[PDB]
Parts: C-alpha cells; structure tokens; sequence
C-alpha cells in the first residue's frame, strides 16, 4: 500500500538496491562492453570489400573480392614462443608493465576469378588482426563475475571498481568527452556577422566512417532583404536554399513551399520566404541548379556534366547522411531540409526561441565505447589501405599473394596502445592536431579520488578563454552532474564529474521502435502530401524525421507504457513530446546522460509498501533494481525528457492536499542528495556551507591520504600514500555506504577546539597535539617505487651488478656496498639521499654505470624488490621504498568543509588546553576561519560528532534530511552532561587558569592531504646548470633554482635596487665574459693562455675589449647573428 | 651563417642532435644537391623545384610557422623549433631567460 | 535619434488606378484632391505625441530628403487614424 | 515579502502594473521583485544584528 | 588497518578493547552499551572504537609474500 | 517548478539561512551562484596580470 | 489592413508577381515563366506591421492543455462550456515587447478554447 512517513528508509533502501545492481563505473563498463560486443562487429563488417586489378594489361586483368566478416575475440593471453600461451592476470600486467590486451580474430573469405569462368573462394578462419586493450571488470575481462575470495586469490582488490585499462603496467582511464548532439537542428543567432540567424544540424550515420557533416541554414541580417542561404559541406560559398531544392529535384515552386511552410494560410511566413524565392527565379530545372552548385564546389568540374555529377554526389552523400543515403532519398532529404528552413523561420519570426548551447540535452557524452569506436574505425581503414598496397605490389607481377603476410597486425594494436597510453586521440602523425587529455593516468591516491577520476566528464572547448558562459553551471545539470565538484584552476566548469545515480545511455538500434511506430496510425513521408502535415505532429527518431501522426496523445501514453514494461522500447530510450510546438522526438543514440526517477500517477507514487518489503528481503527474493524497473515503478529520464516533465522533491511534502501548487506531478525524486557527485557526497551537512567551500572540499577529497586500495602491498606503484589509522567518520551521510567510504576511509575523527590559543593558527593555520602525533595521530607512510630495465645496441649491453671502482670509470661518491652482487638492494635496508639502489653498468667500447640513485632528501627504507622480465624478455626490476611521514608543522590538513590549513605548531599534552576531564583537543583551528568562509556545516559536524561519540550511534549528516537540525542536536547533547551548543570550559595548558571564554570543541573528521612540507622544501647554492644556456636548472628534483621572474624584476625596479637586480640576474644566475672588437661590435676570438686576441674581419689583433655578460644575453646575440642580424656592441 | 655548437648543443645518447642541427643538415644536403645538379645536369627544371625547396628550408630555419605553408617537422611528426620560436615570447630567450 | 520606424504602426502599398478614386475610403483625400502605384503608412498617436512631431514636419523632411520625386498626402491631425499617402511624380 | 512578490506578480499578470519610464514591463517587474527581496533581506539582517 | 594501541587524545589503552567490543556487538548490546561496558566514559576514547574500521581483516585475505 | 514561475523560491531567492540548511532547490541555486564567482576568480587573473 | 498571401500559377505552379496592365490601368499578377495573367482581388501587394500588434491567441494551440508542467487554476472558467479548470501561461514568444499577460487554455478536451485576461 501507500507508504507514509517511512520514506527516509524506503528511498535509501531502493537507492541501495540501485547501487548494488549497478556499480559506480557502470557507464564505463557498459560502454566498453557494447563497443567490443557490437560496434567492433559493425565497423569490421561495413567496410567495403577491396577489388584489385593488374596494371591494366601485360601484352598486346581479372580481380578478386577478399571479403571478411564475423569477428572473434578471445580472452587476454600472455607468452610468445617461450611457452604455451597463458591468460594474463591484470596484476601481472601491472607488475611486468605489460599491456592488458586481448587478441581479436576475424575469418576472411578471399574469392578470386582469373579466367575460364571458374570461381574458387578460400576462407581463412581465426585470422589475427591485433590485440585490443581491454578494460578491467568488463564482460570479457578475466576478473568478470569472480567472487571476492577469487579476487583476493588473484591479488586483486574486491573493492576496486575497475573500468580502466592496464597499458605498459599503468592504469588508464578514458575521460568522457562532451560534444554537441548530432542529427538535431539548432537555431542560433551570432551577434556580429553578415547573417542574423543560422540553423545548423551536424549529421552522422549510425557510426559511419564519415565525420560529422555539418550543414548550416542561415538568414541574412540586412532593397529586398532577408535572403536565406545554406552553406553546404564541400561547397566554398553559401547556396540559396531554393536552388538547393531545385537541384534536389523539385522543378516547381508550390512543391518547394509545401516542404517549408506547412500551412499556406499564414502570410507572415510567405512575406519572409519570398525574398529568397525572388533571388533564384533564373534557375528553373534540376540540371542548371546542379551546375550552379558544382561551380561553387571545392573541386570545380571543367565541363557541365562533371559539375552535375559532383554536385549530385555531394547532395547524395555529404548532405544529411542520417536521413538516408540510398538511390532515392530525395523526398526525405527535402522534407528534412524544409523542416530546417521552417525551424529557421520560426526563430526569425519569434514563434519559437533560440536553442541553448549549454543545455546538456543538446550534449552527448563520448565514453570508452564511442571513443574506441571512433579510433578503431580509423585504424581499421588504415589497415585495409595497407593490405590493399601489399596486394597491389604482388598482383602487378601477378604471381600470387599471401593474406597472412598482407595483414599488418602491428597497426591496430600499436595505435590503440599509443592512443590510450599517451592521450593524443588520433593518428600518431597528427600528434598536435589530435585532441589530448583523453585517457589520463588513473589517480590512485584515495578510493574517492579513483571513483571521481573514473566518473568524470570533459568539455573539449579551449581553456584560458574569457567566455565564462560554457564554464557556468547550467540549470540542466540537476541530478546528472555534481554542482559542487570541479577543479579550481583554469578548468572551472569545463571538467565536471558525474552525479551518483546519473547514468549514460549506451545506444541501441532504433529499428524495433520504427516497426512499432509504423503500425499504429502514422504515415511515412512518402505516403502523405503536405496538405495534412500542418495539423498533425512530426515524429523524430534519433533526429531523423520518420513520419507524421494525427494523434500525439495515446501514442505518448503507448510509448511510455511499452518503456515501463520493457516490451520493445528499452529503458535508456527517451521519448519527448514538445507540445506548444508539435514535434515529438524519440532518442536512442549513445551518450545521453540520464538518471532514474519515480513514476507518479494522479498524485500517488507507484512505489509501494509491497515493493519496499520484497526489496528489503533481497539476497533471498533477488528482487533487484532491474525487477523494480521492470515493475514500471521507475524510469530513466534524460535532460530532453526532463524538460517536459514535472518533478516533486519529496512525495510526502509535495503530494498532499493543501494550497495547490501543481497537483499535476509526473515524477518524483528518490532522494535529492543524489544530485551530488562522489567527492561531494562525503561532505557532512553540505547545504550548511557556502558553495565555494563545498567545491574546495570536493577538490581536496582527492588529496586526502588513506588506504587507497586493499591490495596496496602487491601493488608496486609510484607515489602511494596510506594512513596508519583511518577511521570512518563519526558523522556521515547515507551516501557514503555506497561510495564504500566506511571501508576505505581517508582521515581521522579528530577532537578539534575552534579557539585562538597562542596565535600559531591565526591565518587559517592549525595547532596539533604533539602527544597525539606521538601516539600515531595522522601518521602515515609514503611508498615510492623505482623501476629499471636492462638491455640496447650491438655491444652496449646493460647489466645489473655491483659497480667496482677499478673496472667502471664514472662513479659518484655514494657508497655501493648497500647493493647486493646482482646489483640491487635487499628489501629492509635503510637508505638515504644519494644512495645507489640499482647498480647498472653499460659496456664501454672499461665500463660506465647507469645506476639509479635514490631521490635526494627522501631518506626511507626499501620495502620490497621485484625482478621479472618485460615483454622484450630483458631483466626488469621494480623497487618500492617505505618512508613514514610523521605529521610535522607545515603539513597541510583539511576538514570536510574546505577548511584547509598547515600545522603551525605542535604542543604536547601538557601545553594543550583541556576540559574538566583530561580531554585535550587533537587540533586547534582559528575561529576567524568560520565567519567569512561560512562553514556552518563544520560547526554542525563538530556538534553532531560529540553527540554521536557520546550516544554510541554514528551521526547522520544527509544533506536534505530535514529530520535533524541544530535544535534537535543541541537537545540531544544537553542530555549527556555537556553545554547544549557544544561549548566547554577549557583550562589554559600553561598557567592552569580557566579560559575566560568557553571553547567550542568536539570530534570532527579531519583529513591529511598529500602536500607534506618535506616534499616541497628545497634550496640551492650554485648547483647544477642547464646545457643550452648556463642558467640554474629548474625543478626540486634536479636541485634547481627559483625563477626570479619578470614581475620580481619589476618589483626590484620599483624598489630602485639596481645593484640587487644586477646581482640577481647576472652573478646569481650566469656570470660570463666575452671578447668583442672595438671596431666592429661582433664577438671576437680569444686564446687566453697565449693571450692572442684577434677579431677576424678586421685584422686588428690589438684593440680588443672584454665585456662581462649574462650567458643568456650572449646566446641571444648568437641567435640574432644566426638570423643574419648584426648586434654590434661598441664600448665607446 | 651556421650557429655554433653552443647555440645548438648535442646531448650524448639521449649522441642526439639538435632540432636546429637537423634543419641545418637538411640545408646542406639540399644545397649540395642543388649545386651538383646545376653544374652537371643544368636541366633548368629540377633546379626550380630545388631552389623552391631550399628557400622553404632556409625560411623555416628562422621561422617554422608560416601561413599557407607546411611546418618543418622532425621524425614522429613534431614540428621543429626555429630561431623565431626560440626567442619569440614567453619562455623564450629574451622574455624567459633575460 | 528617431527614425520613421519608431513612429509608424504598419506600412502597406496599393494599386489605385485613380488618385481621385481613393480605393481606401478616406474623405480627407476626397477633399484634398502622377502615378497609380502609391504607398500608405499608418503611424500611431502614442509615439507621435511622445516626440511632438507633425505630419507637416514629416512631409517636409520627405520632400527635402528626396526632392520633388514624390508627393506626400497626409491626413490632418483631427481623425483618429494617422495616414500619409505617397506617390511618385512623372 | 513573499506575499508582496505574489501580489506584484498578480498585478503584472492582470496587466495592472504600469511600466516604469525608461524601462520595459519585464525590467520594471524585475526591479520591483529585486527591491522587495533586497528590502526583506536587509530587514532580516538588521533584526539579526539587533 | 588495525585498532590503535592508545587513544590519540586521552592515551587510555584501546588496543585491547577491539575484540571484546566486537564480541559484545555479537550480542544484544548496542554500541552505546558496549562502549561503557568496556569502561569508555570519555567520548575521546569512545570514538576510538566507535569510528574504527578494521581493515587488517581485508588485508589478511591476500596470500603472503612467502611461505 | 511550474512553468513561468517568477516567485522568489523559483528564481534563486533563499529564504533559509545557513543554520536551517538549504532545501535542495536552494542548494543547487546557491551552488550555481557561487560557481559564477569561482569562474570569475580564475578568469580575471589572465587579464589582470596581462 | 490584413495580410497579403502568396498564391500560385495554375499552369506551372510558381509565384505570381504584380504588374500593371497599362492599357486598362488595372492590376495584374503575372507569372514570369509562362504567359498566364490573372486579375487581383485584394488590390494590396505588400503589408508590413512595424508595431507588430499580434494576437498570440492564433498561435496558441489546444493540445497545450495536457502539459503537466503548466499551472492550473479554477478561478477563471471557460466561456463556452463553463469548464471550471483552466490552464494558463505567458506569451512564450520572442520579441514580445512588453507582455507578462497570461493566456488561458481550457481543459476537458474537444473544447480547446483560448482567451486572454
């Protein structure tokens, strides 16, 4: 029955069911699975067969087809000519820096005819094309469906979400890439241009090789005035639309106007369409219009019948591919183009309004599936266009050819590996042209950071741009993109993560929807006349105008009825009825971002007590989220369908008899807290904070150190950070149990006292308890891993050994006794800066070492040393070094509310203030950090933490709970013997006098960030030098120097310290002396030991001047002289 | 004028030559080829394309990027760093090193 | 700055064979009275009395801008409707 | 303040709201709404400090 | 990972209380009754067990490096 | 929100304080408002330094 | 005033253009493709409404009543059928000079009545 006042548990139970049935990288997994299941098949099958002749004759030539289909894909395998091949464990790939890839196979049928009319076709099964990198936890990954015990047996983390590639033993994550939706008409109005309005519809076939062929239909911005032009792909100039229609095949004018204005009784449309009509009253038949288009083509034909064919080809294939490319699709293309013109006229008259570019209904997300499809298609075409070349090279002589040698298996696998390993998304030749940032290295510092990096979108618009409109949070981001979570750098709003229940559609064929549609009462375009098209409604399927229906109602209900039972229409498909404007659109393509919503009838939910009960007893009745969807209780609603629907925040508070607001709801939200992301779902009371605080906390949640993964000891990984004693927060949101934050937490529930104790926390800093740090408070250990491989020439063989002084020539003062005789350190040996770790020497044509030295000022201990063979069969070693990081002053600490700060001082327990009991705060922060930041959520967290630690319960900090507030928390606290507002009477730790003011104190969940001070502190005193210009090197690792930049130079000018400026830029960087002739200001030649100073070109040898110069200045002068410029510097 | 080794240093076994050194090598290759053709062959047709390509190479030596012209690229397709680009603006010789 | 777009409501052109015929029923033209194709623009009282113009001022502006290539026949500022007719002289 | 905003919306809907000279109906409605909301916020703030 | 030996704030021994705390939770005892059955009167010591996540059990599921 | 809702709750006014918490609509509106300032902070630097 | 509407040649289905039969001094619409003539019945060629006082009720369509996202009030009944509930909304049109005015659409389908208050 109806469920009253049990919502606070029913909604979270169904949310738990959703997060049990679907994981957190479900979009990644589904996209990659759909790719490797069907998109690779369609890409490999739709490629045309290649037929190839000889060089047109031999004396005074037959061909073959070579068509292939039916792709086969196998599980990952690993060994080559050394043993029988065995499956690749992903952990083994990580350790050995392999590429966790899977070989794909096809069977080819080459049918060849030569002479005598005898056809023989030979089929080659399981032909090898390459090895495709495969995503972890995918449907063909070796970890698919394995139980937690098996995953632990394989040294894999059961909590690892997967969704990433292992390539060269490095985790790669395909960041989702935004783009404008395809096959849809957008009417825009750019401000400063020759034309006022422009309507574009970038078009794509069902994943064809052709790119987005974008067509614009535009209207001029002011004789006659307001002509309509349509710039066309592969056409240099704009073409008036009526000429386009006449070229398409409509000789008359009434027929053309029947495709644009659907109701002839509207004269306002005619008054604006006739200025374009009277522009082209000189073309009356199809061929002259074809000639007109061909003259404007990029490749202008020399004769008339060549332009005719070129323009016919352009109209047949380039323009509007999604509406069809076949023998006769002229009527459908004309209908769609007339619809585009009608859409432009509606915006020109103001009957409708301009479409919004930031409306994420108009956006599509390119996940792993679509991205790998786009890149594999190009590489596959490149493979075919080299099989063809090999075939030509053998058939010109005509002896025979072998497809096994013809197939170059390197190209596909190497292209995939390069693209995913580097991020340059495209061919390697166009490294600068291809967009970068895709397939980033997975951030593996915290589990929340890993989840956030696996759920991340990207807007491929240029950064450092002054147009803030794309960066702004759009209204259509509700519940699909986290409003709080975004980087604070130059990528604000451009890089955005994914909401919790937000799911990205994976795509399916619209053909079943088409056969379902064509059988109720609708008519295809070819059947009807435009007489009855004005009163009825236009149906769009994936953006292509399929037909016309007289009754929009009871077909909308029918489509919803089928989608709610999953009869023919799958759940991801979205049906959208625009009502004031008669379009009714159906979308099935991939990349549509959507979230689940409840179904609401008259004023009641379809979710019932019976649903909640049979789903609460899950793991026995297996009534999962999929069964809940099949029950017709929830739907997946994308942004398009979210425009035409009416939601309610809470069924109890928004579906009741009262002063009526809507009384016509259609959907309800499961819980509003699901609009947050992953890093923002760990914020307690996030609605009690200023939003920039929440953004900063979402950014710093990726930097808080903790147990980032369970198998961190088998995981030989560089820059690994784990905390000794992580704790789940005393006060938590109900959304953490789905992020598994209470299983892999990053932080300790510290007792903070928000007070000004001594002044060492004044400017946003913090005091720590030295005794707590001694007891292990926020103590962590830093793992750094070092890799090395021996090899590279004919005789320069790399080898691991202990370099011996009399044998090897080049050696540091570092002691090499710590090495074992095989050239490595045994694990468990204390190490420090400038200590050899891997003794590697190269033969000198006696020997020279290439030993790896421990990074300066690390001073850790070797944890474990692994030796193995890379894919080239050479010895490969990785060494991991432990180094614990005791919290010292300057280490960056932060809370769950964007209140960051470095430790300012550490007092012992005696020096630290204390309550009536012996409770001394672990942390003291400045109260002057609250009032401007307005992190009232921090104060409420500090209060609820005390309440929870006294009650024995775990505090609940769900954002929009509305069942807990400050008054209730205070009343609960007052029962345990404390002041109701959390204040306590602390005593001064030094004098013992009780502090006149009462101190606000309580347990708060603080986090330790990776930004330690020992990893940032560095100095320099005449260290190493760069090679090109003799200035100090750059970087902390290279013992570099700080940059006395152009603004510091200006500041010194303003100080008027000219001697200090010269000291900084000349002696402290690169003092240098050069010899210049007094006659010509050109640099001369100086031989100091013989004191022979001659300037050739003058033959003086006598009057020569020495001038002191920065080396950068000398090298600038030399570059100028290389550019034939003659900077002459006379000292007179 | 060919800049000295200090302007175009060559590192040892990454010996690896400089981006400008590669362009200078192309310059001397095409100059020698054009010379020997102009005495021995004197075809007056291949000489035109030879001079055109030598002009392109010497121009892209000082200025890699030009409108309407291909960029000079070293292996793997990455464009070369010409002298203009070396001293153009920020992180250039003057603004980034003086 | 004020253009004549700011003050007019709508503009229409007719084919009156005779200026005396007055295809549009306007006794003002009857009492006031060479090309058959004429021009007619309707102003509004609102902007007219907001900016304090007259049909005489508008007509003299037209006559100064275009010369005696056209004659403006304007209704007096007494009727509810604000009409001026435009011809083209030969 | 909410009742005042609602009644201003009512006056705008029934065409009972005269546009401010130098402004159109939309911007004068916006100005009235902003004035009411800002006055409400100022009064609540002053009550807080009191 | 593992329960700390001492409370960070107080310093009272908490390292021996984790197994007994789990045993008490393996009964009708709530957390609030188990904590003060173990003798944790201050919330500084109470949070040490109340908010502790015992990851050593998840760590032990992996086979060791040696045998 | 119902179509053409110019009321204070429907256009960004937050009648709740930081103590009573923000209703989800108000939370989203405040996040969107603060996003503008956060974007301005980053964008302004590349112009001011120049 | 009214609006002039384009009507098409019956021979080749093309746009007519205005012409003066100088002999009879009468308006004729002439197709420039073929020799067809026809006498015009409106005597008006071009009309342009600059003030653009538009009756939005014509562009409002009846099926807007079943929009779940539109507000609903029983205070204003329909005039023909007297139906109690009515759906109302604003112009929803660009270049609406100054219009917060509400347009109402009656539910109880097959009525489809539209008015303005």
């Amino acid at each position: 029955e109806i469920t009253p006042d049990l919502w606070q548990e029913a909604c979270w139970i169904v949310i738990s069911s959703y997060f049990d049935e679907k994981g957190l990288v479900r979009q990644q997994l589904d996209s990659f699975d759909e790719f490797i299941q069907m998109s690779v098949q369609r890409i490999v099958e739709d490629a045309p067969p290649i037929d190839l002749q000889a060089e047109a004759q031999h004396a005074s030539p037959p061909r073959y087809l070579l068509k292939f289909e039916q792709i086969y894909l196998s599980k990952p395998t690993h060994w080559e000519r050394d043993g029988a091949p065995s499956p690749m464990m992903p952990n083994e790939a990580r350790l050995r820096n392999l590429t966790y890839s899977a070989p794909l196979y096809v069977d080819i049928t080459k049918t060849v005819i030569k002479e005598g009319e005898e056809q023989l076709q030979t089929q080659h099964q399981k032909t090898f094309i390459g090895k495709i990198p495969i995503m972890l936890r995918s449907t063909y990954c070796l970890l698919n469906g394995l139980t937690d015990r098996d995953l632990c047996e394989l040294n894999e983390c059961p909590l690892d979400p997967g969704g990433y590639f292992i390539i060269n033993g490095s985790e790669k994550v395909l960041i989702a890439q935004e783009k404008m939706a395809t096959n849809t008409v957008y009417v825009f109005a750019k401000k400063d241009s020759k034309y006022a309005y422009t309507g574009e519809c970038r078009s794509c076939l069902e994943n064809s090789s052709r790119p987005t062929s974008t067509i614009w239909v535009s209207m001029l911005a002011r004789a006659i005035g307001q002509r309509i032009v349509a710039t066309l792909p592969y056409i240099k100039q704009e073409v008036p639309i009526i000429i386009v229609f006449r070229a398409l095949g409509f000789v008359s004018d009434r027929d053309i106007l029947e495709h644009i204005i659907y109701d002839f009784e509207d004269p306002e449309m005619m008054e604006m369409v006739k200025p374009s009509l009277d522009e082209a009253f000189v073309i009356q038949e199809q061929n002259v219009a074809l000639n007109f288009i061909g003259s404007r083509g990029a490749k202008p034909g020399v004769t008339k019948e060549k332009r005719i064919k070129y323009a016919k080809e352009v109209l047949q294939k380039e323009m509007l591919p999604h509406v069809g490319v076949s023998d006769f699709c002229e009527t459908k293309k004309a209908y769609f183009l007339g619809y585009m013109v009608h859409r432009l006229l509606l915006a020109a008259l103001g009957r409708r309004e301009l479409d919004d570019r930031d409306h994420y209904g108009n956006k599509r997300l390119d996940l792993a599936g679509p991205l790998l499809a786009f890149l594999f298609r190009g590489m596959f075409k490149n493979l075919l266009k080299e099989v063809r070349i090999y075939a030509q090279k053998f058939i010109d002589r005509g002896k025979d050819f072998n497809l096994e040698l013809a197939i170059k298996t390197r190209i596909i696998s190497d292209g995939l590996k390069y693209s995913l390993a580097t991020g340059n998304w495209g061919d390697q030749k166009k490294a600068h042209q291809a967009r970068a940032g895709v397939s980033q290295v997975l951030n593996r510092l915290t589990f929340a950071s890993t989840l956030s990096h696996l759920r991340r979108l990207n807007s491929p618009i240029g950064r450092d741009g002054k147009l803030a409109k794309p960066r702004q949070l759009h209204n259509t981001l509700w519940g699909m993109v986290c409003p709080a979570e975004t980087p604070e750098g130059h990528a604000v709003g451009l890089v955005k993560n994914l909401a919790l229940m937000a799911y990205i559609s994976v795509g399916s064929q619209p053909s079943p929807i088409l056969e379902f549609l064509e059988e109720w009462s609708m008519e295809n375009l070819e059947e009807i006349s435009p007489a009855a098209i004005a009163d009825a409604t236009k149906i769009f399927v994936n953006g292509c105008w399929v037909g016309i229906h007289k009754d929009p109602e009871q077909l909308m209900n029918t489509l919803r009825k089928l989608r709610r039972q999953m009869d023919i229409i799958v759940s991801e498909v979205s049906m959208i009825r625009d009502i004031r404007e008669r379009e009714i659109r159906i979308y099935t393509d991939a990349g549509r971002i959507c979230r689940p919503l409840l179904i609401v009838e008259k004023q009641k939910l379809l979710l019932k007590k019976r649903h909640i009960d049979q789903l609460k007893e899950r793991e026995y009745n297996n009534y999962s989220w999929q069964d809940l969807v099949a029950s017709g209780v929830v739907e997946y609603i994308d942004t398009l369908e979210e425009e035409t629907v009416m939601l309610a925040m809470t069924p109890d508070d928004l579906q009741e008899k009262e002063v009526a607001y809507c009384s016509t709801y259609t959907h309800c939200e499961i819980h509003p807290s699901m609009i947050l992301g992953v890093c923002a779902s760990i914020i307690p009371f996030p609605d009690h904070n200023q939003s920039p605080r929440n953004t900063y906390q979402s950014a710093m949640g990726k930097q808080a150190m903790g147990v980032y993964i369970t198998n961190f000891h088998v995981r030989m990984d560089t820059l690994a950070h784990v905390l000794y004693y992580p704790q789940k927060p005393l006060v938590t949101t109900r959304s953490m149990e789905y992020l598994r934050f209470r299983e892999l937490p990053a932080g300790i529930n510290s007792i903070v006292a928000i007070a000004s104790y001594t002044g060492y926390n004044q400017e946003d800093s913090v005091i720590m308890n030295r005794s707590a740090v001694d007891r292990g408070f926020f103590r962590s250990v830093f793992y750094r891993s070092y890799k090395e491989q021996e090899s590279k020439g004919f005789d320069q063989e790399e080898v691991f050994e202990k370099p011996t002084r009399e044998t090897c020539q080049g050696m540091r003062h570092a002691i090499y006794d710590k090495l074992d005789d095989d050239g490595l350190i045994a694990p468990g040996v204390r190490v420090s800066g400038d200590d050899v770790i891997i003794g590697k020497t190269v033969t000198l044509p006696t020997k020279r070492d290439c030993s790896t030295f421990l990074r300066t000022s690390e001073t850790g201990i070797v944890d474990q040393v692994m030796v193995t063979l890379n894919q080239e069969g050479y010895k490969f070693c990785k060494i991991r070094v432990r180094s614990v990081r005791i919290p010292q002053i300057g280490d960056k600490f932060a809370s769950r509310h964007g209140q960051k700060g470095t430790c300012g001082i550490q007092y012992r327990q005696e020096d630290m203030p204390f309550t009536c009991e012996g409770i001394t705060p672990d942390i003291i922060i400045n109260p002057h950090a609250i009032p401007s930041r307005m992190t009232i959520g921090h104060l409420i967290e500090c209060l609820q933490g005390k309440v929870s630690a006294n009650k024995g319960e775990i505090g609940d900090a769900t954002p929009f709970n509305d069942a807990v507030n400050v008054q209730k928390i205070s009343n609960l606290l007052s029962d345990y013997g404390y002041h109701l507002r959390g204040n306590e009477v602390l005593y001064n730790g030094f004098t013992g006098r009780k502090i006149t003011s009462q101190i606000f104190i309580g347990p708060t969940y603080y986090q330790r960030l990776k930004h330690m001070v020992d990893d940032k502190i560095h100095s320099r005193a005449r260290g190493p030098i760069q090679i090109l210009n003799r200035q100090p090197m750059e970087g902390r690792s290279r013992d570099g120097g700080l940059r006395f930049g152009e603004m510091e130079r200006d500041c010194q000018i303003a100080h008027g310290a000219a001697q200090f400026l010269r000291e900084r830029l000349f002696e402290a960087s690169d003092p240098y002396q050069v010899h210049v002739c007094n006659l010509c200001g050109i640099m001369a030649i100086a031989n100091t030991r013989t004191h022979t100073y001659e300037c050739r070109g003058c033959r003086n040898k006598t009057q020569i001047s020495l001038v002191r110069m920065p080396y950068a200045c000398k090298l600038l002068f030399q570059e100028l002289m290389s550019m034939s410029i003659a900077p002459r510097m006379m000292s007179v | 004028p060919v800049p000295p080794l200090s302007v175009r240093p060559a590192v040892v076994m990454q010996r690896n030559q400089d981006d400008l050194t590669h362009k200078l090598a192309d310059i001397v290759k095409i100059n020698n080829q054009l010379r020997r053709n102009e005495q021995n062959g004197a075809a007056a047709h291949v000489i035109a394309e030879d001079v055109k390509l030598l002009q392109f190479h010497v121009a892209t030596m000082v200025d890699n990027e030009l409108p309407g012209l291909p960029r000079a690229m070293q292996k793997s397709g990455r464009p070369l760093k010409s002298l203009k680009q070396r001293l153009k603006g920020k992180e250039g010789r003057v603004r980034g090193n003086l | 700055h004020t253009t004549l777009r700011k003050v007019t409501a709508n503009t229409a052109i007719y084919y009156d064979p005779n200026p005396q015929s007055t295809v549009v029923a306007e006794d003002q033209e009857w009492v006031n009275v060479i090309s058959p194709w004429l021009l007619r623009v309707e102003l509004d009282r609102k902007h007219m009395t907001d900016r304090k113009l007259t049909m005489e001022q508008i007509a003299e502006k037209i006559n100064a801008g275009f010369g005696d290539d056209l004659n403006c026949i304007f209704n007096d500022d007494n009727a509810e409707k604000l009409v001026l007719r435009i011809r083209i002289m030969n | 303040a909410k009742q005042d905003v609602i009644e201003v919306i009512e006056k705008a809907h029934n065409n009972e709201l005269e546009p401010t000279p130098g402004n159109t109906l939309r911007q004068t409605f916006e100005n009235q709404v902003n004035r009411i909301l800002n006055d409400a916020r100022d009064k609540t703030g002053s009550s807080a400090q009191k | 990972m593992i329960i700390p030996v001492r409370c960070f704030t107080c310093g009272k021994i908490v390292g021996n209380k984790w197994e007994a705390y789990l045993g008490l939770l393996q009964a009708e005892y709530t957390e609030g009754d188990a904590l003060d059955a173990l003798g944790l009167k201050r919330y500084c010591c109470r949070r040490m067990l109340l908010a502790h996540v015992d990851l050593i059990e998840k760590l032990l599921n992996y086979a060791p490096l040696e045998k | 929100f119902i179509k053409d809702d110019y009321g204070p709750e429907s256009r960004g006014f937050v009648e709740n304080s930081y103590l009573a918490g923000l209703t989800p609509t108000e939370f989203f509106f405040h996040a969107m408002g603060g996003r503008e300032g956060l974007i301005d902070t980053a964008v302004k630097t590349a112009e001011t330094g120049y | 005033p009214g609006f002039v509407g384009i009507r098409f040649c019956q021979e080749c289905n093309n746009m007519l253009y205005p012409k003066e039969d100088k002999e009879n001094r009468i308006l004729l619409y002439a197709c420039r493709n073929c020799d067809y003539q026809q006498e015009a019945d409106n005597s008006c060629i071009y009309v342009n409404k600059i003030t653009h006082e538009v009756d939005e009720l014509t562009q409002i369509i009846a099926d807007v009543s079943q929009d779940p996202t539109l507000p609903r009030t029983e205070d204003h009944p329909c005039q023909k059928c007297g139906h109690k509930e009515a759906v109302f909304f604003q112009s929803h049109s660009a270049r609406a000079e100054d219009a917060m005015r509400l347009y109402y659409v009656c539910t109880a389908p097959h009525c489809g009545h539209r008015w303005t208050e």
